[PDB]
């Protein structure tokens, strides 16, 4: 009974449509964009990345056992890491630079010190208590970390102690990917059961829950001012979800296309939603017409792995065939 | 009947090119010395075939200058000697790859096929070496009563041993090993052996006859002898013409993709 | 799902507008909408 | 232009490239499969001469190659995420509770998952019907009959073809062709030619399977080179 | 962390003598290992062997006669010395060096042993007396500038405690180094660098040595004694 009163709620709360409010702008248009660097020295599957805060560095892992640290701008590996575990489905760079996380289906978080004395990267914490393999994490501070895993949970840590300060336990199925909104006070989760939850990192408790997907959502990312985010499914389709309205405003899907999406990511204007597809292309969407704009396609295999440089300058998409490439 | 040859080893030859440079899933370390064997074939069905058409439409007397004989028949013995080491080599490695797959696989790299690919070209320079540097000033091994043909017994008897016999007995060792090792997947083992026996026999019933003949004629009625060679000789450039046929177009992709870049 | 269902919600031509808002006013600084000068871009 | 420290940084990332190089080539070596087998079917006791929750590992090595075998303990019933992973394998070792009939057709659905997923589509499956002798003592006491679970048992005569093994009853012989024929006809249909299965009977007191495993890699290996030569 | 030193003593001229470098307690082969300091006079450069032994520089004042080996296995390398002259006289010591991407080279110095037997970079070599609670600024010039087109700013500025090995403070002119307090800080533009110092007090009285790396040979200043 309290479903359907909350489904009434949203029926009544929809006036007009995203695209008919967003008709009377004009097209971006066509938009090209050609790969400047291809990052060679993976011997394996590229299953995840993440890029720095100053956008000069990323952190890309493999099942090849490395997590390898670039410099972008020349090509340059600064860093590599012996990983004990060949199972890593994500990679993760802390904000201000000094850590970068690993998780797998080792059920464990690994932090690793990358500057310190003594010129060698070493695990500074090992966390544990997950019992379902971790598919994303990523940092609020240095000190504290939030993990996805798959046993249907998401958790709080703290890298000093090394206990879950929270524990977030609202979903009913595994937890594909978490994205950190930009104010860190809150984040979003995808999960396999088709509902993308808002949590509250402080109180522990999910805020909203958004179900519009039929299929499991893989990826999801924050609009950047907050308000809004966008999901990736098996589907096929990208849905942009909205907090405060507490409905989907927008989807975004073609006929041609009928392959999942591996990654989201936005632009930092927020008008292009750049996807990473199983189908080997990664297409941009204006977000707000849902119209296609282009095609970012040069990976032999699956892109895994699709990131937008915080300053806004790259786009870096890891793929299954080892190689990475930087499309300004 | 002759003009047919060469546009067949053009166009046989650019097929295979475009397959294997504009195809994701070719894009292997076979592929590529199957690319160099079609370069070699390739260049072969134009600096060599037109020229040899002409030979035979003017007759005899040729109108390219005497000085031109000498390296013409020098890349004659480039390129055919190139080819016959790239199925020599191909033999011995898909040899390697049934008798000892694991190992292959374990040693199989770009590395091997770019040093298969400087060896076989080496040892084709190195054989045709003698041939311009004896026979540019003087009328040793390139002119005899005005024919432009290989007039050098010491050269020819040697360098056809070198150049052909030793591949061949390598090959007929390759194959008999081979098919003796071959003894779903007995299907899969029983059309590997159809095709290894395609190929080889081919092989030698196209390229057998010239050799013989030619050495017949320098050990030996020679009239006869002649014309057998004119024919034989060209019977040799068809080989080199169907050899990118033969060793492709059992594969589905490259069978696709002659069907498609044919539109 | 009370706590889900007793949730303050404002119009979606509100949302929609504030996102519309925000994309047009923050189109110029970001480099991939309107492609940068060849010497300006670090790649 | 590159400064000295720059210069410096380059030299470092060449040999962090070989460094990479040669911990790759000494991966390459080895070679990789994925144990997938239900509870009962014995699936850690395949291997025994030679021989980290969410997997657990061991590692052996017959006659100059290395054998990884990979076995996921930590993972709820439902698998298809974690599968994506392991698409580079050679091989699976599937395995499978023959004496217990009851669950046989769970397996034989199993089998049907795994053979049709599109990740593993490439990957060659080496089916072990396992605990041969706790069958043949069921049927040797007869009260279980295979006709119940599945009507086509009730009429069925063994292929002329199939030597028996001495001691062996021709029912006991019968009933094991009958679920090894279930298995291969899920094989059947689905494959095209890009892989296929490998039907063994084993024992649970078996000396070797690596044996096994390693034929089977080997023939694996052939046919790969077989098709990548363009003989097929 | 810690670099010990072996060998010295009095040398006829002409002669020869090993001096050796044992480091314990770091990575000693991804370290690119390097000076010496006359009994009167500032740190002067000697050379340089990289990692994995890959590339060797030298300073022109002693090329053709030093060689350097290291030992990876043993966590040591060394320095062999032939021809030696009246001017060879001076302290080694023994420095590690780490270069990437946000990299401190210059970040630790060995303890020094006492043996006895371009671009042009200045400072004034005169400081004002010490004075607590008082700032400070020293300024070192160059002959070009040492602005890289990449922008980064190659000087290093090193502190020299009486009776201690130098200490880096400032890498690349504006990042500090780690383990000193946040009181140290340096800018300036191309061609006029300075280090200005807040709240000074005790434990800082030194010299102050202006170091470029934008090419080698690696050029050290006159320094500025406090
Ligand atoms: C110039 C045309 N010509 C006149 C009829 C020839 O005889 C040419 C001479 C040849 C020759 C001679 C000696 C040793 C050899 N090894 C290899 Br392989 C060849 C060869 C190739 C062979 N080619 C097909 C014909």
């Amino acid at each position: 009974q309290l479903k359907n009163q909350i489904r009434d709620a949203r029926k009544a709360c929809a006036d007009a449509t995203l695209s008919q409010i967003t008709n009377n702008i004009d097209p971006v248009g066509r938009i090209q964009m050609r790969t400047r660097r291809t990052l060679r020295g993976h011997l394996a599957k590229i299953y995840a990345m993440h890029w720095g805060t100053d956008s000069r560095l990323l952190v890309s892992a493999s099942q090849d056992g490395k997590l390898i640290i670039w410099d972008s701008y020349t090509t340059n590996k600064v860093h590599a890491i012996p990983l004990r575990s060949s199972w890593v489905m994500t990679c993760a760079y802390a904000p201000s630079g000094n850590y970068v996380a690993c998780g797998g289906l080792d059920n464990i978080c690994s932090i690793y010190n990358l500057k310190t004395r003594e010129g060698n990267v070493r695990v500074s914490r090992e966390l544990a208590g997950h019992t379902g393999y971790l598919s994303c994490c990523r940092f609020l501070d240095d000190n504290q970390i939030v993990t996805s895993s798959g046993d249907t949970t998401c958790a709080l840590w703290d890298i000093e102690t090394g206990q879950q300060t929270t524990t977030f336990t609202g979903h009913t199925g595994d937890v594909m990917s978490l994205s950190l909104a930009p104010d860190t006070r809150l984040f979003v989760s995808g999960a396999c059961d088709a509902s993308a939850k808002l949590w509250d990192v402080r109180e522990g408790m999910c805020r909203q829950t958004f179900t519009g997907h039929e299929s499991d959502i893989n990826a999801i990312c924050f609009f950047p001012n907050g308000n809004a985010f966008a999901t990736g499914s098996d589907d096929a389709t990208c849905r942009l979800f909205d907090l405060r309205a507490d409905q989907e405003l927008m989807t975004y899907s073609h006929d041609n296309i009928i392959c999942g999406i591996t990654s989201v990511s936005f632009s930092k204007s927020g008008r292009l939603l750049l996807a990473g597809y199983d189908d080997f292309n990664c297409n941009v969407w204006d977000a707000l017409k849902a119209d296609r704009a282009g095609v970012l396609a040069g990976h032999d295999n699956r892109v895994s792995c699709l990131g937008v440089t915080d300053d806004g300058m790259a786009v870096a998409t890891g793929s299954w065939d080892s190689f990475l490439k930087i499309w300004n | 009947l002759t003009a047919v040859v060469i546009i067949l080893t053009i166009a046989g030859n650019i097929l295979v090119i475009m397959a294997v440079s504009l195809e994701k899933k070719l894009q292997n370390a076979t592929n590529y010395f199957l690319m160099s064997l079609a370069i070699a074939d390739m260049l072969l069905g134009f600096l060599v075939m037109p020229v040899s058409m002409l030979t035979i439409l003017y007759g005899y007397r040729w109108p390219l200058p005497s000085k031109l004989c000498a390296v013409w028949i020098y890349l004659d013995v480039l390129f055919s000697t190139a080819s016959i080491m790239h199925l020599c080599a191909i033999s011995l490695d898909r040899y390697v790859a049934i008798q000892n797959p694991i190992h292959h696989s374990r040693f199989n790299s770009r590395t091997k096929a770019f040093l298969k690919i400087i060896a076989v070209w080496t040892i084709s320079v190195g054989i045709s070496m003698p041939i311009p540097v004896f026979g540019l000033q003087d009328d040793s091994k390139v002119f005899k009563e005005g024919s432009c043909l290989l007039a050098d017994d010491n050269f020819v008897l040697i360098g056809s041993f070198v150049s052909f016999f030793i591949p061949l007995t390598i090959m007929v060792i390759t194959y008999f090993l081979t098919i003796k090792s071959l003894q779903q997947s007995i299907s899969n083992e029983q059309k590997a052996c159809k095709v290894l026996g395609i190929v080889f026999f081919l092989f030698v019933v196209m390229w057998c006859p010239f050799f013989i003949t030619n050495i017949m004629a320098v050990i030996c009625n020679e009239d006869v002898i002649g014309a057998l060679l004119n024919v034989f000789v060209w019977i040799g450039y068809l080989s080199s013409a169907v050899n990118p046929l033969v060793y492709t177009l059992f594969n589905k992709t490259y069978r696709s993709a002659f069907s498609r870049y044919i539109q | 799902l009370k706590m889900e269902a007793n949730i303050d919600r404002i119009k979606v031509s509100k949302a929609a507008a504030d996102l519309m808002a925000y994309c047009e006013a923050h189109a110029k600084e970001d480099p991939l909408l309107t492609p940068v000068p060849a010497s300006e871009n670090p790649f | 232009t590159v400064s000295a420290e720059d210069k410096a940084a380059a030299e470092r990332s060449k040999m962090i490239d070989k460094n990479l190089r040669e911990d790759g080539e000494k991966a390459r070596r080895t070679l990789r499969l994925l144990l997938l087998g239900a509870d009962n079917s014995g699936k850690s006791t395949i291997v025994k001469q030679m021989r980290t929750s969410g997997i657990f590992e061991t590692k052996f090595q017959v006659d100059k190659v290395n054998f990884h075998m990979f076995d996921v303990g930590g993972q709820r019933d439902e698998r298809r995420k974690w599968i994506q992973c392991f698409n580079d394998v050679t091989a699976i070792i599937f395995v499978v509770d023959s004496s217990d009939y009851n669950r046989l057709q769970e397996a034989l659905n199993d089998f049907k998952s795994i053979w049709n997923n599109r990740w593993l589509r490439t990957i060659s499956v080496i089916l072990f019907l396992n605990k041969q002798d706790l069958l043949a003592e069921k049927v040797l006491a007869g009260k279980s009959k295979i006709e119940d679970y599945f009507p086509e048992f009730a009429r069925y005569t063994t292929p002329e073809d199939a030597t028996p093994e001495p001691g062996e009853d021709p029912r006991v012989t019968r009933a094991k062709y009958f679920i090894r024929k279930e298995f291969v006809d899920i094989s059947t249909a689905s494959g095209d030619g890009r892989h296929i299965c490998y039907p063994h009977f084993t024992c649970a007191v078996d000396t070797e399977n690596a044996r096994r495993i390693f034929n089977d890699c080997k023939d694996i290996i052939l046919q790969m080179n077989l098709r990548e030569y363009n003989l097929v | 962390v810690q670099l010990v030193e072996s060998g010295g003593g009095l040398v006829q001229p002409g002669g020869s003598r090993k001096l050796s470098c044992s480091a314990s307690g770091f990575a000693f082969s991804s370290f690119g290992m390097h000076v010496r300091q006359a009994p009167e006079k500032g740190l002067e450069w000697v050379a340089y062997i990289s990692s994995g032994s890959g590339t060797i520089y030298y300073a022109d004042t002693v090329k053709g006669r030093f060689t350097i080996s290291r030992d990876d296995p043993k966590n040591t390398l060394f320095l062999q010395m032939t021809s030696l002259r009246s001017e060879d006289t001076a302290m080694y010591y023994c420095v590690r060096s780490i270069y990437y991407y946000g990299s401190s080279p210059f970040d630790f110095w060995g303890q020094g042993t006492t043996l006895t037997v371009d671009i042009v970079m200045t400072q004034a070599t005169s400081s004002v007396p010490v004075t607590p609670g008082e700032s400070v600024s020293i300024s070192c010039r160059s002959s070009k500038s040492l602005l890289h087109s990449n922008g980064n700013t190659y000087l290093y500025w090193f502190l020299q405690r009486p009776g201690q090995s130098p200490q880096l403070l400032i890498y690349r002119m504006s990042n500090l180094a780690s383990g000193v307090p946040d009181r140290f800080s340096g800018s300036g533009s191309g061609t006029a660098f300075t280090l200005t110092i807040s709240r000074l007090e005790a434990e800082d009285v030194g010299v102050y040595y202006c170091m470029q790396h934008l090419e080698y040979p690696l050029t050290f200043g006159a320094g500025t004694k406090l």
